[PDB]
């Protein structure tokens, strides 16, 4: 037992402490599992067109609102006191007053059934009428390519929706005239009368559009911006397809052949909330909204204020855990930038309301022009990458292992061995 | 992947009370609803009884009215029918599949038969 004994194992028993110091945190920073993320720009000769949403603010016509209607709903879409009565009406426009008071008649009526989806579909604002040229690359557009969708905000329309069979269309240069370009005139004068602030009264013009891609359902309560009459808007849009990691990694729901929802048949964010919804409603009280999908029954406007409004009111606030819905592991999204451009010119102005034979004030204050395009063609792409893998791990282990001590696992078998031999 | 294997079924004397029990794996039940068919022998699949993914709401077939018992457990990937009163009209294997998410392998079945 000398000295240089003494140091060597001394020198010895203290880097095994630094190895040991060492190897445990490289294997609970393994246990993280942590990850990077990796941003890139894949320029592309093609890009498949958004699916594009919209729909008016109004969510129905007045003057397709009828006697019927007014009876068995009028007190839901708020026109109608409780007791099937007009409210104050100071501030009342006569002749608009005059043309819903011989609507609120109901004398010696006889009412007739009522389907919530029917009058949706019937008062709801037509796109034959709205759209006033539609124009995709320079190629003549028309009313039969947006099909009819049904939201909170009523009869909404979809444009390239990919349903239906049609094939998705394609782009192949970016700039403002290479994409949708729609002149819309959003009908100001079909509006329903605001006679007192309610609630929810709403005071705005203009149309509400969603930029989403195909494969998800329009979401336009809560995804959609606004665009406002009398100004061309540039929608200069920006695909942005997106890698996440499942767990352990990350939270994120692997995509499968089929979906994990009742009513759709590919998995969303999106279907996944309106899934929700509906499944709640038809196990609580048997409908379903206008705009929910499935095969029950459409809930009668009495069913709104003791079935649907409190129900999902209760759902939102405070019941809000039931459904957790874990956000695929890749999915295009579409980026936007918005801007605005006076319409129309003086130039042109009289050329409009002569095309139309509508007033140069109406057109002033009713035609709006959507112009949706990409920008440049490329995509952004953002991954999700696992940071430290087991090769790694198992790299960085024997490195140092080989540094402290110089071991291996084969030296520590060897040294299994002649422990073994000693006991025995 | 999908199991939905079915277990707990066997022969039972007519008007007795047999508990059915399935074990569906391979996706979220959660929000699945759950129904229950009888295969008569030589006739199509014929739905007995369907529950709400919450549990809520249950539906049952014209002859399944008052006479059988849908019990759906969360959490245990459970589904229980608690048949009673049991007839031989009723005698076929029993398939449990979720009523609105159709396209999955159908499990073998246990056979229920009310003869004695
Ligand atoms: C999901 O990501 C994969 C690549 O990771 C891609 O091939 C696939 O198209 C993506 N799914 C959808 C629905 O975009
Ligand atoms: C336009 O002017 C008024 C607007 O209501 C109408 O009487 C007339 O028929 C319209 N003419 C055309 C050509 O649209």
């Amino acid at each position: 037992l000398s000295l240089k004994r003494a140091l060597w194992a001394l020198c010895f028993l203290g880097s095994l402490a630094v190895l040991l110091c060492v190897c445990t945190e490289r294997v609970q920073y393994y246990f993280h599992y942590h990850h990077v993320t990796k941003l890139d720009e894949v320029a592309a000769s093609q890009l498949t067109f958004p699916a594009v949403t919209f729909c008016n603010l109004n969510e129905f016509r007045f003057s397709q609102v009828s006697k019927n209607d007014l009876y068995h709903a009028g007190e839901l879409l708020a026109l109608l006191n409780n007791r099937y009565e007009i409210p104050d009406t100071q501030m009342a426009d006569e002749k608009q007053l005059e043309i819903l008071q011989d609507k609120a008649n109901f004398r010696s009526f006889k009412p007739k059934p009522f389907n919530m989806r029917e009058f949706y579909d019937r008062a709801g604002h037509d796109i034959r009428d709205m759209l006033l040229s539609c124009h995709f690359r320079g190629e003549v557009c028309s009313a039969e390519d947006f099909k009819v969708v049904f939201t909170r905000y009523g009869k909404c329309y979809t444009f390239n929706s990919g349903r239906d069979g049609r094939p998705r269309l394609k782009t192949m240069k970016g700039g403002t005239g290479n994409g949708l370009e729609i002149m819309l005139d959003i009908q100001q004068d079909e509006y329903l009368p605001v006679w007192g602030e309610t609630d929810e009264t709403s005071f705005e013009a203009g149309i509400k559009v969603q930029i989403h891609s195909q494969d998800e359902p329009p979401f336009i309560d809560q995804l959609g911006f606004g665009v406002a009459p009398g100004f061309q808007t540039f929608v200069a849009c920006q695909e942005q397809r997106l890698i996440y990691l499942p767990p352990p990694w990350g939270t994120c729901k692997a995509v499968t052949m089929d979906s994990d929802l009742d009513f759709f048949d590919s998995y969303s964010i999106t279907a996944c909330r309106i899934d929700c919804e509906t499944r709640y409603l038809v196990e609580n009280c048997n409908c379903r909204m206008v705009h929910m999908p499935g095969d029950a029954p459409y809930c009668t406007p009495e069913q709104y204020k003791e079935c649907a409004d409190p129900a999902l009111d209760f759902l939102v606030e405070k019941d809000q855990e039931y459904c957790v819905c874990e956000m695929p592991c890749n999915l295009t999204r579409y980026g936007k930038e918005l801007s605005m451009v006076k319409i129309p010119s003086k130039a042109s102005a009289k050329y409009l309301a002569k095309k139309y034979n509508k007033s140069e004030q109406y057109i002033g204050e009713n035609i709006l022009v959507l112009d949706i395009f990409f920008e440049v063609l490329n995509y952004e792409t953002i991954e999700q990458k696992k940071a430290y893998e087991i090769a790694g791990l198992l790299g960085d282990i024997g490195g140092q292992m080989g540094l402290f001590i110089g071991a291996s696992i084969l030296t520590v078998l060897e040294l299994f061995d002649y422990a073994y031999e000693v006991i025995k | 992947q999908v199991q939905l294997v079915e277990s707990g079924g066997g022969l039972v004397q007519p008007r007795g009370s047999l508990r059915l029990s399935c074990a569906a794996s391979g996706f979220t039940f959660s929000r699945a609803a759950m129904s229950w068919y009888r295969q008569a022998p030589g006739k199509e699949r014929e739905m007995v009884s369907t529950i709400g993914s919450f549990g809520v709401s249950t539906n049952y077939s014209d002859s399944v009215k008052g006479r059988f018992t849908i019990s759906r457990d969360n959490a245990k990937n459970t589904v229980y029918l608690h048949m009673n009163s049991l007839k031989p009209e009723d005698t076929a294997v029993y398939y449990c599949n979720a009523r609105y998410r159709s396209s999955y392998p159908w499990g073998q079945g246990t056979q229920v038969t009310v003869s004695s």
